[PDB]
RNA sequence: AAACUGAAGAGUUUGAUCAUGGCUCAGAUUGAACGCU
RNA sequence: GGGGCAACCCUGAUCCAGCCAUGCCGCGUGUGUGAAGAAGGCCUUUUGGUUGUAAAGCACUUUAAGCAGUGAAGAAGACUCCGU
RNA sequence: GCAAGCGUUAAUCGGAAUUACUGGGCGUAAAGGGAGCGUAGGUGGCUCGAUAAGUCAGAUGUGAAAUCCCCGGGCUUAACCUGG
RNA sequence: ACCCUGGUAGUCCACGCCGUAAACGAUGUCUACUAGUCGUUGGGUCCGGACUUAGUGACGCAGCUAACGCAAUAAGUA
């Protein structure tokens, strides 16, 4: 399953934008709301437990990613069993998602459009070492050391995506991901380092939440 | 009676440095030389000497060391004790405040520290634990 | 091949003894060894060592019911 | 506590007993009812809870919890019966499960439907 | 620049002629994230007065605490009167994984990863104090090696 | 090269307290049953 | 695996198919954009708040399912013929 | 908050250091036998030897495969399968 | 019933049973070590004192204890 409701109230419950809208309009114009969370009261009374600041904050990436517990919390034993960092190791996951890279990259406007790209049969992996381009359909396939995506000739003139491209420039494109808006076509050079992400996510708070 | 000759060794020096006496005396014995001499070359006394007493008897003196007005040996405890022995193979060797500390280990090459037994490859009896 | 070391409890069979071996199981979870025995009847062709001596007794082919061990050497003797 | 008293005696943990014995390690059991009635619970606060004695399979009478407003269960209803006892009565560990086999889920129920076998209105 | 973070608030009572006089008492941790640490617990009618008089017996009760760049040098067992709490050291990433009140003077005293677990009772003024007590007690390599007259290197 | 990574507590006896000590809870698991879907 | 020189026969082993959300895993039930912030519900200090960019509207997309095609691999090359 | 599932019941372990070996207690919270002698048993002073059973180390054989963990490889991903 | 006046078993003796008490220091026995002060019992050795022993007490450090409190006759350290 997804959530397919609505999206500035997830934001509005986490207190902070989350990308899940289009960057035509300012965050703060596109619902004019983001102060008070959604629902009738919102903004009230009530000491906060150390429990909400950890269950708020997880859930806060599960939304920016658009996964859901078992597939959140599978990343979570994938990331523990893994030598390094856990909190580190599953922000490297969750950010290696196909439907995640193809919207860093610039042909979605935002995760949802993109998780509706790779879903629709419209974007090619190439694994790194093949030579041949699959078609897939699965967002939640993990990206490694050279992988290169690239769009479809079917929808190679898709009138969404071109748009998406020209909205990604001034959100900028990052450095572990090479581009080639001409091409329609990527790199997965690298998996993002921990200080390649905001650092308003409280990773540690994650660790902490699934011991308990 | 006394039954834990080297359990009174440890006691004996655990006691002395608890009251910030100088030194503690108490009958000799090779096992209990080997273990104060082990003491002074890890740095937890100053020396151990053994004085031949009469009727064929040994005293075994340990001058004691503070720091900074606090006992040198902050703890000594004893691992294998009369009633259950405790013997170990060269990797299961119990570590003390990580590496900090030292396990007393009595191995067939005699009375050593666990860092020593570690770097012979070989186990033996894991004494006590000093700190 | 495989022999044994124990000392003899009863021989009051004939061309039989009954002997002790004694060995040192460790509690599996106390970590204390318990010295237990158990009763080995070997046989004694000759009827020779008495009760109280050290014997070697070797594994054989079963001699009898209850008799699978056979006497190979007498190393102590009762004082 | 010596290490010699522990290799001769040993630690004895005791294993509890079940809370529910009679549906006998069995996430449900049917039984019929042989009684239908309603009591009061202890000390501290009062009703009329309803009460109904169940004869089940295990070949145990025990008397089960109808929760819910409204039920019809007389003599001879074949119900379901789960563990989970309740509080205020005492000699009640069971509770009937609503819309198993004759007991009818709760009428009008809107909000806790499936705790009391209700469908979902259309 | 003081951390300063709230374990506790509870309210008690005394006995009189006419009734019961309640106060609240309030136990806090302050700490410098540094390695600096401390706890006080104040007693006031009110909470906010509770909780400003636990903050000043907390910065005059301060400790020191050589930590080992992320987390303890060794692992640690201390007590205070029936609480009983471990602590040893955890691999970078790991978290402090710990209860209320062993979480509070762990984070705030810069501890960021540690494996806890608190036995006996749990009261929260004493597994505070325990955890101090444990933190105050902690030795260094530098520290054992200048003691016993040798290097650090002499002691692995 | 690696197999070497792992440990949380809470409620409830009192006018209030600390301790003791039971009961209950939050987790994981199933050849599962049942209720709603 | 059994029988036979083989041809071949037998094999409810097995290889599959059927039923069941029983479990694990994966995908979907759309996606962007949309404000004098529509109506309806709910609360309300009776006029504001909230459901809420949520809906409508506008522009797209077709995974899965459906329809139509095409189409590997699971096959070990038995027999028969030639050569050594 | 979960999600084609979600809850309830049953059941095991956990939390429970609440049988405590790791890892608890016994003046007053439950808990020292009324006291002693003593059998089996447990444990046991110093020094010089012998032995090598316990103990430790090494080698060799064995510890099936599967499972668990690590590094890889194939299923579009994963579950799954798989090499070392 | 408490109080009063009487009063039998018992209390006493011999020989046997009983085997229990808040049979308590509510603290098993045996070892070694750990500031000190003041009594007291039976010794001993010195010069009215001093010291040293084996008991028996009152205090009081460190240490321990939830606290009370224990504290060389430990509930301290083993």
């Amino acid at each position: 399953a997804r959530y397919i409701g609505p999206k500035l109230k997830l934001s509005r419950r986490e207190g902070t934008d989350l990308g899940l809208k289009s960057g035509v309009k300012p965050y703060d114009v596109k619902t004019k709301k983001a102060a008070r969370p959604p629902g009738q009261h919102g903004v009230s009374r009530n000491k906060t437990s150390e429990y909400a600041l950890q269950l708020r904050e997880k859930q806060k990436v599960k939304r920016i990613y658009g996964v859901l517990e078992r597939q959140f919390a599978n990343y979570y034993k994938e990331a523990a069993r893994k030598r390094g960092a856990t909190g580190e190791n599953l922000l490297a996951m969750l950010e290696s998602r196909l439907d995640n890279v193809v919207y860093r990259m610039g042909f979605g406007s935002t995760r949802a459009e993109a998780r509706q790209l790779v879903s629709h049969r419209t974007v090619m992996v190439k694994k790194a070492g093949r030579d041949e381009f699959v078609r897939v359909n699965i967002p939640s396939i993990q990206l490694q050391d050279g992988d290169v995506i690239a769009i479809q000739e079917k929808s190679r003139e898709q009138l969404r995506i071109k748009n998406a491209i020209e909205l990604a420039t001034q959100r900028g494109i990052p450095e572990w991901l090479d581009v080639d808006h001409s091409k329609l076509q990527g790199t997965f050079k690298k998996a993002p380092d921990r200080i390649d992400l905001p650092a308003e996510i409280n990773e540690s708070l994650i660790v902490e939440l699934y011991s308990k | 009676s006394m039954q834990d000759t080297v359990g009174d060794m440890l006691t004996r020096i655990r006691n002395a440095q608890m009251a910030n006496k100088v030194s503690v005396a108490m009958p000799s014995s090779k096992l209990r030389k080997s273990i104060a001499d082990l003491l002074v070359s890890e740095g937890y006394v100053a020396s151990a000497v053994v004085n031949a007493e009469e009727n064929n008897k040994a005293t075994l003196s340990i001058e004691l060391k503070y720091f900074e007005g606090k006992a040198v040996i902050e703890t000594i405890q004893r691992f294998s004790r009369p009633g259950l022995r405790q013997h170990r193979g060269k990797d299961a060797i119990p570590t003390v405040k990580q590496g900090m500390g030292v396990a007393i280990v009595s191995t067939s090459q005699g009375i050593m520290s666990d860092r020593a037994a570690r770097a012979a490859g070989i186990g033996g009896e894991v004494v006590a634990f000093v700190a | 091949a495989s022999v044994l070391t124990g000392r003899v409890v009863s021989d009051k069979m004939d061309k039989s003894i009954t002997v002790l071996i004694e060995r040192l199981v460790r509690h599996p979870l106390y970590g204390k060894q318990l010295r237990r025995s158990t009763k080995i009847k070997a046989h004694d062709e000759n009827n020779v060592c008495q009760q109280g001596d050290l014997v070697r007794i070797k594994e054989t082919r079963p001699i009898s019911k209850t008799k699978a061990w056979t006497l190979v050497d007498v190393v102590e003797k009762v004082e | 506590a010596t290490t010699n008293q522990l290799i001769r005696k040993g630690r004895k943990t005791i294993k509890e007993k079940s809370k529910v014995p009679a549906l006998q390690a069995c996430p449900q059991r049917r039984g019929v009812c042989t009684r239908v009635y309603t009591t009061t619970p202890k000390k501290p606060n009062s009703a009329m809870r309803k009460v109904c004695r169940v004869r089940l399979t295990s070949g145990y009478e025990v008397s089960s919890y109808i929760g819910g407003e409204g039920h019809n269960l007389q003599e001879h209803s074949v119900v379901l019966i789960r563990g989970g006892r309740v509080k205020d009565l005492p000699g009640v560990r069971y509770h009937t499960v609503r819309g198993a086999l004759d007991c009818a889920g709760v009428k009008d129920r809107k909000q806790g439907r499936s705790k009391y076998g209700a469908k979902k209105p259309k | 620049g003081l951390v300063e973070r709230l374990v506790t608030v509870d309210r008690v009572a005394k006995v009189v002629k006419g009734g019961r006089i309640f106060s609240f008492t309030a136990l806090t941790v302050v700490g410098d994230g540094n390695g600096r640490v401390g706890f006080g617990r104040g007693k006031a009618r009110e909470v906010p007065a509770a909780i400003q008089k636990a903050l000043e017996a907390a910065k005059r009760n301060m400790i020191t605490v050589e930590l080992n760049d992320a987390t303890l040098h060794h692992p640690i067992k201390a007590r205070h009167g029936a609480s009983k709490v471990y602590m040893q050291p955890a691999s970078e990433g790991t978290g402090v994984i710990a209860g209320g009140a062993m979480r509070a003077v762990l984070e705030v005293a810069g501890v960021k990863d540690v494996l806890t677990k608190c036995y006996g009772s749990t009261n929260t003024a004493n597994v505070v104090r325990a955890t101090f007590n444990g933190l105050r007690d902690m030795s260094t390599p530098e520290k054992m090696a200048a003691k016993r007259g040798k290097s650090v290197d002499e002691i692995l």
